[PDB]
């Protein structure tokens, strides 16, 4: 849904994830994108954060 | 380290990292009180710069 879409971008912001995983390959490059976002974001952020 | 280590500085920071780096060449003008100084001072770098 638009709730449970907005939970996985908040969910995997975080790094917690959640419940709902993505099948169907379309969505998993989408879900495989926002993990590498995240991923350069926060470790970006703590190697700045000292 | 990739984000804040240092700022690439100048090899030359004062008058004495003229006296040792020979790769950077020195320079003055002819006719002029800034050659005039460094012809008749001695106080032990600025007659190596005048060397
Ligand atoms: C441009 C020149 C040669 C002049 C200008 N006034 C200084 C002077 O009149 O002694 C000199 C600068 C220098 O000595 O580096």
């Amino acid at each position: 849904t638009l709730l449970n879409s907005f939970w996985f971008g908040v969910g995997a912001l975080m790094q917690q994830g959640s419940e709902l995983m993505p099948k169907a390959l379309s969505t998993r490059i989408v879900g495989g994108i926002w993990w590498f976002f995240t991923l350069i974001i926060i470790s970006s952020y703590t190697a700045n954060l000292a | 380290a990739f984000l804040t280590v240092e700022r690439m500085e100048s090899p030359i920071d004062s008058a004495d990292d003229l006296a040792k780096q020979t790769k950077i060449e020195y320079g003055a003008v002819e006719d002029g009180a800034t050659m005039t100084f460094f012809k008749k001072s001695k106080i032990s770098t600025y007659d190596k710069m005048w060397a």
